[PDB]
């Protein structure tokens, strides 16, 4: 009669990595690396992401004439750019601040949109018709911004412009505008007969001055002048001002902001989807459990922690010795 | 082997055996077969299953994290913001593999230690009443029946 | 006759947790968390923390007439703000590279005060007495920060002036200065005469001009108007050549600043008590041996390295098995 | 137990030895009582000692550390300065907790391995003169006295 | 007949620390960190670096007068500067975005330096010779950087000067340009005649107007006026424009650059030599298979791992008992 | 010792033996002298080199680093910057001491181990055939020559 003491054994093929050998065979054991996603951006709480698809940031907050597809959109999850996205400022100049205004609207989950200088009633002694450009077509045909309302000379009169806003929104409210500068003091004059103007913005907390810088530059989409673009976040019961004697893009439309953390913007081409994930990766989805993933090291959500390696298997059992 | 059993005077493991990675053969008159010693197999589950949940702890979970645009004049700070990002994500891969690589060793260690105890376990349960033939394997003097082997396995044995 | 080997056990209830298994009680072990403070703001190598109270550093730096109970304070062992402090610039308008300069205070163990230009003896012609203001009370009155002078027009005259001051604190010396901008031109002639004036700041390295920005902003504090403010850390030796035809709020007090590594700016509603501390956090003082601490990532002096844990008890003896 | 001694086949501790980590027992006709292992305690504590002293070492002394301020328009560095101060807070929380969780176990061990050494190295002092009763308890042959047990702890002994 | 079992030792004294003891001597063991370098500044890549000597980054872009010797240069396999680099802008002013030009110069490998203004042909109608400074000497007498022209009036006339280049390089243009600033209207007036000049500055992207400062500021090498540094990079393809009426230092040669990342700029007193290397540190070359090195922390090529170790051994012996 | 064996019950080491790391002494009646365990001391050499290049492989290359410029306006990123790099360089520095130090620890159990299996393996070699004198030493009864100590080394002898 005899009695042995021994060990588990079985038909395992995995493997694990140790100090002392490689690749050793294991009779158990548990993957704690994720690599696997769904190739599709969807939704988070429910909630659709904002695809700018052709447009970018700039586009969809001055309102290019190729982004009308996004003017009904106030609420999304994440914004989602692609390799694509090139309709922002088609008047060419120079967009201050911008990096800062994305990173804002990061935090931004949704909005309200509103009309704070309607166009037919706040310029009673400016015209607001003949503000179109070749370089902001829709439809063949001249336009411009949707958000902004370029104001110039009526009557060969341009009268110092005062308007004010009061926020009671609430909450933050961003504004956009412009400065736009003539290539020449002849266009200085046919657009805003005073040869020199100025445009000035103020409100509790920002100040500043602009004056129309005259000069033929390269030309872009055929404009050799310029148009600057700036933005402020006005706050709750603050008022903002602005006062122009002429050059200036006046606002249109503004958005009272609602921040809601968790959220940002991502690059990438892959197709929105009706779908449903509490992690998303620019390259796709992930639903895992595991505590890491080298998907990718952008997210957005619950997600496993991104790192760079290939494999990450962890030995539960024993060293399988089958000897068969 | 560390601890000289698995894979050391016990050259190799029991396909056969299906209850547990510790265990027992037996081969009385009554019959052979295999069996589990839930002891030991428990334990070993228990502290493998701790373990395991004990590393998961210690990674945090990755929430919203996206990228930031600089203009043509901030290449400084791109490049400070790309070496923030590269140094932490070098730092958490190494953290993380150095932690598993080192901890399989750990593991395989723990089996080897807990086969090696069952072991030195029932040699001083049998202590007189049988010898040790090698490879992990005891030939009894006094017969040992069905009921017999049981008694070895759960400590009960007990016989000077 | 009986020998046997056996080992060590007590009544200790302390617990510890291993890779294997949680909660295992030990018969000796070691705590290497602290997690106590005193709950005090104490000072650091015998000397005073500076409590701004209800000020902030700018109202401390330009003198705002709240915090003339700073006035006699010129070293400290690190700087306290607390929830409350918002005397700051009693008139509105923007503190140009503010972070900066209170990044630059953060290694200032002290300074020696000086009046740079004498408010009496300085400004010849130019007056010196209705530099005020409703916006920057005191006692009720009007009146204006003790570290500026708020120059206006003679006599319906306003000189170019010019006024140089050489360093020779063998130190930096920090000069702070204002730009006034009225909200109309016919203010901008009441206080300056001169109605396209400028202000010319300039040293071996700094070199900015101003230009007054007319127009009226939301009131703040009832000024339609603004005030920018300024500084420069003249090196030692170097000169600072002040040029104005008016809108100048020029220095009157400066600071020769001794660096001395090792401070800070902390924010915190503890209160300063008479003590004495080598480690301080805003929640207060830590007097521990422990490698680390979890009251505070905040800390000034030598203390233990902060860490999110909640417990860190390392095992010195061994499984404590009283089976009593 | 790694080594199978502590809460192994030494099931218990002895709340009557008061002198240190490992010692003996011993039931002379002269009488009872405890007795701790000079040697073996101190060695550990030594080891133990330098252990702690090790893991404090190894981890730097906060200096003034204090917060920054940002403007309204320079929200990508606040982030930037934020994400550095988290992620190393992280890092040391993680290398703090870690190191701690893995010696605990390792000293544990230590204690086990001690123990279990102590057990053999009597052992093979005695060898015939007694036998291993279990519990790592020798009931001698040759009646040993006070003077005789001594000698068994001071390695003295000495006796085919 | 007796056998026994044993194990190796040796006359070696390495010694390693381990968790519970320190100082334990060791059979074999092997140096993980790397602490010997030859105090030499060699070539990476068979190509000598760049040594500027007593200039620096601005006085060899600009052409500062005592930097000729680097005059010939055109490619590189790392900048070095000295502690004695200080021949920069020898005419006093502020050079804008400097540190960012420096940090875009990291990853220039080489270029090809051009004259995208000729001096005898681009300036018909203002004069071309008389643009030299006492602050700018070369050789005792007056002279001006070697790749800027500084134009001031032809007899008497400062025409609206206007000039544009179109970049065919197929690669990056780096184009650096000045802007002068008199201390009097007197001195405005002889070299610009213009009372009010103004610069102009633009490309598809780039877009600046300039305006003479006139003010005595603390004089620096001679100088009360002031001259401001620009630059930037024009694309392939782009056109930069030039248009003044005084004031302006016109660009004379500009650099074609050639990326090459895998470089940068570091500070030695290192002396260079004909020697060659795939690390190089400031302090001198490394030449070693180790994965650490506590030399220095900058680096450039191919090297261990900086890190604040003193001692790095690790044991692959035994604990050595020789017990002789 | 870890495993009692290096530094334990076999005292010291051999400067005689210097083809291995572990082996044999023997003396026998033809003679005496030192042999080296190849089986042993070469499962050592790799699995130490092995545990060398594993650790050089988790630590990257330091490629090209140079510093940054900041003008006088700049302090905040200035110290932003160098908080960064003084913070991976502790980090770094502490991953690369931390790690050497323990795995020097369990290099040396790795050789007592193997010391100490060596052991337990020639002994259930020998069995009977010779006693335990101590200090690794086991003193034959049948007279054991040159071809027979071979035979106990490659583990051939075989005789119950
Ligand atoms: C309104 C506007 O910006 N127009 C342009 C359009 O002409 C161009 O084809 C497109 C893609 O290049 O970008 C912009 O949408
Ligand atoms: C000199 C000055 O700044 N005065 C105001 C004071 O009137 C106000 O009550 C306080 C807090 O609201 O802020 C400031 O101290
Ligand atoms: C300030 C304080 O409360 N610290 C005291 C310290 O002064 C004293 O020397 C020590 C003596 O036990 O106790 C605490 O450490
Ligand atoms: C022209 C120029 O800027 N070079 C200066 C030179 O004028 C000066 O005399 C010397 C001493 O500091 O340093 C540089 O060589
Ligand atoms: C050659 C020249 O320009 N002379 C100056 C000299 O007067 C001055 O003392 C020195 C240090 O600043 O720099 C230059 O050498
Ligand atoms: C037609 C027009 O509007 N101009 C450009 C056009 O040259 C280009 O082909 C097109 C697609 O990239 O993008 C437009 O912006
Ligand atoms: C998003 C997805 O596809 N993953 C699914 C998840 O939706 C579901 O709720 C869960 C239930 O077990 O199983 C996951 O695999
Ligand atoms: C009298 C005075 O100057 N202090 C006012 C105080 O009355 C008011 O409640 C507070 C509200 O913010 O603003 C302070 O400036
Ligand atoms: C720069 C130097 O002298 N070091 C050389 C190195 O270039 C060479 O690669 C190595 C082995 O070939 O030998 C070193 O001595």
């Amino acid at each position: 009669d005899t009695l042995c003491i021994g060990y588990h054994a079985n038909n395992s093929t995995d493997t694990v990595d140790t100090v002392l050998e490689k690749n050793v065979t294991v009779t158990h054991s548990v993957n704690l690396l994720e690599d696997s996603h769904n190739g599709k951006l969807c939704r988070l709480g429910g909630i659709a992401p904002l695809q700018l698809g052709k447009c970018n940031i700039a586009g969809w907050l001055l309102g290019n004439p190729e982004c009308d597809l996004l003017l009904t959109v106030s609420s999304w999850s994440y914004i989602v750019e692609t390799p694509n996205s090139d309709n922002g400022t088609c008047y060419p100049g120079d967009f201050i601040d911008y990096e800062e205004l994305r990173e804002q609207l990061s935090s931004v989950s949704s909005f309200e949109r509103f009309e704070i200088f309607p166009k037919t009633s706040s310029w009673p002694n400016h015209n607001t018709n003949k503000g179109v450009t070749a370089a902001c077509p829709y439809a063949g045909a001249s336009s411009f911004y949707r958000n902004l309302l370029w104001l110039v000379k009526k009557g060969n009169s341009y009268p110092k412009l005062s308007k004010s806003y009061v926020n009671n929104k609430g909450k933050e409210v961003l504004v956009l505008w412009g400065v736009h500068h003539p290539p020449t003091s002849t266009d200085q004059q046919n657009l805003y007969q005073n040869a020199d103007a100025y445009v000035s913005v103020g409100s509790s907390k920002y100040n500043r001055r602009f004056t129309p810088e005259i000069a033929a530059r390269p030309k872009v989409r055929g404009q050799a002048g310029r148009m600057n673009y700036y933005w402020t976040l006005l706050e709750p019961g603050d008022t903002i001002t602005f006062e122009a004697t002429g050059n200036l893009v006046a606002p249109r439309y503004a958005f009272a902001l609602n921040r809601g953390s968790g959220s940002g913007i991502i690059i990438s081409n892959a197709p929105v989807h009706d779908c449903n994930t509490k992690c998303q990766t620019p390259h796709g989805a992930i639903n895992s459990s595991l505590p890491f993933q080298n998907i990718h090291p952008v997210t957005i959500g619950e997600c496993p922690k991104y790192v760079k390696s290939t494999k990450l298997r962890m030995a539960t059992g024993l060293r399988n010795i089958p000897a068969r | 082997g560390l601890f000289g059993a698995i894979a050391g005077f016990i050259e190799g493991g029991w396909t056969g055996l299906i209850d547990g990675w510790y265990g027992y053969h037996h081969q009385n008159e009554q019959g052979s077969g295999y069996a589990a010693d839930q002891k030991s197999t428990q334990n070993a589950i228990d502290g493998i299953t701790n373990k395991v949940n004990s590393v998961i702890e210690k990674m945090n979970t990755q929430f919203t994290a996206v990228g930031k645009e600089f203009n043509k004049l901030e290449k400084r700070i791109e490049n400070l913001n790309n070496k923030v990002d590269d140094g932490f994500l070098d730092i958490w891969t190494y953290n993380a593999e150095l932690l598993v690589l080192l901890e399989n060793e750990r593991t395989l260690d723990f089996h080897d230690s807990n086969v090696k105890n069952l072991y030195e376990k029932v040699r001083s349960q049998l202590k007189n009443n049988a010898k040790e033939i090698g490879n992990g394997c005891f030939e009894f003097y006094h017969k040992c029946d069905n009921e017999c082997m049981e008694s070895v396995r759960n400590g009960t044995y007990d016989y000077p």
